[PDB]
């Protein structure tokens, strides 16, 4: 730790120590419904670009494998979410949502885009988990004589909120003067057809969108990954795997007073608490494995190699990974003695210890302020003195330190 | 605002005035000498126990040993404050069985074996004055493991790689060293702190205190109960004043409040995204890639970083205010109690006497006995006496007048006597001095060579 | 005993070295050699690197002229406390209790030393106490003895009047007292006769 | 004679000085004009910036 090869006498603090965590459990809801990938995944035809389709996937166990099987997609390209983590991680609700899209339209829906497709048809959340997985279906959407029941829509009075889906076939008038079921003066029809031709450029292919976007709240979690569940322990430092909510801590039984809506207790530090039991009623409370600074008491190298460890701030019936308990820790390696010195090396709430003859050892005692005197006070007494003495003391003091000089060029960059 | 009350003193050019009576005051000074020593755990801290996290914050050098050894610097420095200002005696004194000094009532200061930890009278009210935060230097693991009611914000503390150090001093060890301070100066003076003990009655101490303030001792032994009774109704002001209000301990309040404020904003500095996706690495370790949570946690690690740099140079340069009150504290203590200071307005208002610590709580308490003349009156003064040819001036003294007669009297105390060559000296003629006046000098040489 | 002069050079010495040892810090880059940067990348992805280097040492740059501020403040002070003992202690003599040495201060002489001063502070202390009697007054004709400067003694039977920081008795003379009142007034006045010369 | 009343001018007044002027620097990005990044830009680059 001092990169030296010599110490000299005094107190260093040297590392950490920390209490390893032993077990694993992994708490886990049992559900055995497997959730509707496969059943609303493959189908022969999506719903329209303006009119969408929204389909809930909740209580059940899900498998994410799927996509491989069915689509021959590209790639997955998502946001906020790894697709191989999907197999531990536990959510709320699985919202999918199934519709074609044209060429240029991959790119256009994205969270803080927009466009024309964005503003109306299909918007994202700028702040939101879950993706969008797109491929080629040219030919999954080339009749012969092309495709045309797949509806686009343009215009609109003001901006569409994401999360929403528009069905109607008015007019809009863009103007004072009404229309009322003529299209041409002054108002067209906000409906628009599609042109999807198998003779069509390569920059305006139909393509299609499955998306699967994913939700983290702390509502009640329904759907989860395929895991195991494992029994509860108690009073020792175990990892856990509470809904998802992984960590390192003591399960103490709680004290708490928990509401039957409130499920997961909070830290200042914003860490957690108390947690609720996925398979009982139970609110357990979690406690961290015992940690603390270590410090190595030594002499010089010069004298001895002997050394003593102190363990700081802990009620050292836990140890490991003479022992004397103090009020700053324990000390294990000095011996505590019953006498009164001066101060060598100071521990801790009046402990010091020393490199004493009584074979060599390290001793370990409460210090000691100076000699009990107790001077004679009469009400008729004086002490006058007879003699004196000249001393002659020395006192130092710093005045100046070193002047630098550093420029940033030669030191960040150098030519 | 007010400045003050308006006042015309009335000045003119042969008119003086002369206190006939006086007052005791004690006064009360309240000085911080040490702070809360701390020490911060990085890898716990940014990270807490994350391996990649860790890996990552290798890659930033050598900012963690610096921060530690700022840390430990003021750590130390702390101790240093503690044993320069209170162990300024050599052995530690004891007071003899017999209380009584010259009728002064030292009961409220000296200590009392009755609870263990011996403490005085007023030692206790400044103890339990000042609320303490109760932090981690308590060891609380014991209790941060039983969950009683909610989670305590110390234990929060704790939880997050934040520790806090006891000094090496303990408490019974301060009031010893106070009560040896104390011993020292009611027994024998100044000579406690120029070599050995010297015992000296506490009338005589007392009034060779006078004679330090320009007063003759002859004004203490002819109002000694006075004096007694006025130093005792001093002190059970400053109790009273004591027990009823609770503000005049403001400064070490502020030094418990500061730090716990300071480390309630660094354990709350945890909860922010500083533009990452999640405070927790839990959460990014599980959610993410290797490289998008390498990311979000590079993000996560130069927040933190940044947080408990500023956490630092607040805590250095907190430490050097400390630093200089200590060192103001430890001045006092040599000047005040270890003799009689000549500085105006250190040690106390007015002319001082004696000084007396009591240990509080991140600091200490002063007590300054001083000297406030009371009640003035109107004289006539002149600079010089003519008499014979001969100007007269005063040895120690001041030529005063009540309308006929010429006296001469001390400064500071209303004490006339005859003008006599004993008390006078003549230097020059009658023409040179202005303002100098006609009257006779007696000369005790003459009846006692005609009888 | 000369450890804090050692500790200024010290402190220097080592704020200097983390310094230089900053240098060979990555800062989340992919190298701490600038020339291989160039050397290897195109221009976007080498001012992306370049730029997390500059952070690093913007920020450890920052970090050190702070360290060395709070480090000068300290050294101030000390020197205005050095300047204040020069003036008092060595240009004069000093009534202050503690300052200037331990003892009743006499003289002090400086001398120089690496980036500080040294004090040799000469002063007077007392060794060898002897137990008396003592009173406040002496009580003759009526009238109250007070003594001028010092303080009575006793050596058991005679009475006499010394200075506080020596023994030296003398007779007890109205050249040495003065008198004021009565002896009904002052409590432990004693019976003593004074001599008229 | 006053110059150390000078320099507590001097100082307080080139501390503010330096930090009004430190808002036109870029600091690696592409304008130090808030609303030309507003303008300019989508959503993503512009939280970047
Ligand atoms: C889950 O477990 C609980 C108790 O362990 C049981 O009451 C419940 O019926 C189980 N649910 C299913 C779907 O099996
Ligand atoms: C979807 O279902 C149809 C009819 O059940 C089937 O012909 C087709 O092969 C399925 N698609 C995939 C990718 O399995
Ligand atoms: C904690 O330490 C104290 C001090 O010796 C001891 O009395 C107490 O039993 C300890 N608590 C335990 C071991 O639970
Ligand atoms: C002075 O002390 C003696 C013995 O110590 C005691 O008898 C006497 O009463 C004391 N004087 C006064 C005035 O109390
Ligand atoms: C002294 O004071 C009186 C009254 O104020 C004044 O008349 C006189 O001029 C003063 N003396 C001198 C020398 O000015
Ligand atoms: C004053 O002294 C007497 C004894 O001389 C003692 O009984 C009393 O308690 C003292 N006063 C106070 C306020 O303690
Ligand atoms: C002294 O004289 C002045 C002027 O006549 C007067 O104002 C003051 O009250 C008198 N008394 C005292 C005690 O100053
Ligand atoms: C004082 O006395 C001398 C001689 O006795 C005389 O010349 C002088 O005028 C007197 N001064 C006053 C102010 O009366
Ligand atoms: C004075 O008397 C006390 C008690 O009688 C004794 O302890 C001490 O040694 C004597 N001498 C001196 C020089 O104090
Ligand atoms: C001192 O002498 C006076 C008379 O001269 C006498 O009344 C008094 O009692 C004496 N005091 C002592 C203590 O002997």
């Amino acid at each position: 730790t001092l990169k030296s090869f010599t110490v000299e006498k005094g107190i260093y603090q040297t590392s950490n120590f920390r209490v390893q965590p032993t077990e694993s459990i992994v708490r886990f809801p049992n559900i055995t419904n497997l959730c509707p990938f496969h059943e609303v995944f493959n189908a022969t035809t999506f719903a329209s670009v303006y009119a969408w389709n929204r389909k809930r996937i909740s209580n059940c166990v899900a498998d994410y494998s799927v996509i491989y099987n069915f689509a021959p997609f590209f790639a997955f390209k998502c946001y906020g979410v790894s697709p191989t983590k999907l197999n531990d991680l536990c959510f709320t609700n699985v919202y999918a949502d199934s519709f074609v899209i044209r060429g240029n339209e991959v790119s256009q829906i994205a969270p803080g885009q927009t466009g024309n497709i964005a503003d109306y048809n299909y918007k994202l959340p700028d702040d939101f988990t879950g993706c969008v997985i797109a491929w080629n279906s040219n030919k999954l959407d080339s009749k012969p004589s092309g495709n045309y029941n797949y509806l686009y829509r343009l215009f609109r009075k003001s901006k569409l909120k994401p999360f929403e889906r528009d069905i109607s076939t008015e007019i809009y008038q863009a103007g004072n003067k009404p229309c009322n079921g003529v299209a041409g003066p002054n108002c067209y029809s906000p409906l628009q057809s599609y042109g999807f031709r198998p003779t069509y450029g390569v920059g305006h292919q139909p393509y299609r969108v499955v998306v699967l976007s994913f939700e983290l709240l702390h509502a009640p979690a329904t759907v989860c990954g395929p895991k195991k569940s494992t029994n509860l322990v108690k009073n020792k430092c175990v990892n856990f795997n509470f809904n998802g909510l992984t960590g390192t801590g003591v399960l103490t039984e709680s004290n708490k007073k928990f509401l039957p809506f409130q499920q997961f207790g909070r830290d200042i530090a914003d860490t957690t608490d108390a947690v609720r039991d996925p398979q009982t009623l139970e609110i357990l409370d979690i406690t961290p494995c015992s940690f603390g600074g270590v410090s190595v008491i030594t002499p010089g190298t010069n004298t001895s190699n002997q050394v003593a460890v102190l363990y700081q701030g802990v009620n050292c019936t836990e140890v490991p990974v003479n022992v004397f308990q103090t009020r700053a820790g324990c000390l294990i390696g000095a011996e505590y003695v019953n006498n009164s010195y001066e101060c060598d090396i100071p521990i801790g709430a009046g402990i010091c210890a020393s490199y004493q003859t009584q074979s060599q050892s390290i001793i370990a005692y409460t210090m000691s302020l100076g000699a009990e005197n107790s001077v004679a006070y009469s009400n008729n007494s004086i002490a006058i003195p007879t003699n004196f003495t000249i001393s002659v003391t020395t006192e130092i003091l710093p005045v100046s330190m070193t002047k630098t000089s550093v420029d940033c060029t030669m030191y960040i960059c150098g030519d | 605002m007010s400045l003050g009350a308006e006042n015309s003193v009335a000045y003119s050019n042969n008119s003086i005035a002369i206190p006939t009576n006086f007052t005791i005051s004690v006064t009360t000074e309240i000085l911080p000498v040490s702070m809360t020593k701390t020490s911060v755990d990085c890898t716990m801290y940014i990270c807490g126990d994350s391996t990649e996290c860790s890996n990552l914050l290798l890659q930033y050098g050598s900012f963690c040993t610096q921060l530690k050894r700022a840390l430990t610097g003021i750590a130390v420095e702390q101790d240093k404050n503690t044993q320069e200002v209170f162990a300024q005696v050599k052995q530690i004194y004891k007071t003899p069985p017999i209380k009584y000094f010259g009728g002064f009532n030292f009961s409220q200061i000296l200590p009392d074996p009755s609870k263990p930890s011996k403490r005085s009278f007023i030692e206790d009210l400044l103890f339990n004055k000042v609320t303490l935060a109760d932090a981690g230097f308590i060891k609380q693991y014991g209790d941060c493991l039983g969950d009683i009611a909610a989670r305590d914000l110390i234990c929060a503390q704790k939880f997050n790689g934040l520790t806090v150090l006891p000094p090496l001093l303990t408490d019974e060890m301060i009031a010893q060293y106070t009560s040896a301070l104390l011993a020292g100066t009611i027994t024998s003076g100044w000579t406690f702190g120029a070599g050995a003990a010297l015992q000296i009655p506490f009338a005589m101490q007392m009034a060779y205190r006078f004679n330090g303030i320009g007063v003759t001792q002859n004004v203490l032994y002819e109002n000694q109960k006075l004096i007694a009774n006025q130093f005792n109704s001093a002190i059970g002001k400053i109790q009273d004043s004591l027990s009823s209000t609770a503000s005049a301990l403001g400064k070490l309040q502020d030094v418990v409040n500061h730090n716990a404020q300071a480390l309630n904003t660094l354990v709350k500095q945890l909860s922010s995204k500083f533009g990452a996706i999640s405070s927790v690495l839990n959460d990014i370790l599980s959610r993410l890639d290797k490289v998008e949570a390498e990311v979000q946690i590079d993000r996560l690690i130069t927040g933190r970083l940044q947080s408990l740099q500023t956490y630092v140079t607040q805590q250095l340069i907190r430490a050097a205010e400390i630093r200089a009150s200590a060192n103001l504290a430890a001045t006092k203590m040599s000047e005040c109690v270890l003799g009689q200071s000549k500085r105006v307005d250190f040690c106390g208002k007015g002319y001082h006497l004696m000084s007396f610590p009591q240990s509080a709580p991140h600091g200490v308490v002063f007590l300054h006995v001083t000297y406030v003349p009371a009640q003035e009156k109107n004289f006539t003064t002149a600079p010089a006496i003519c008499h014979d040819g001969k100007a007269h001036f005063p040895r120690e003294g001041v030529f005063v007048s009540n309308g006929t007669h010429w006296f001469v009297t001390q400064r500071n105390f209303y004490e006339p006597q005859i003008i006599t060559t004993d008390n006078t000296f003549v230097s020059g003629n009658c023409d040179v001095v202005i303002g100098i006046v006609n009257n006779t000098v007696y000369d005790p040489l003459q009846p006692e060579l005609d009888s």
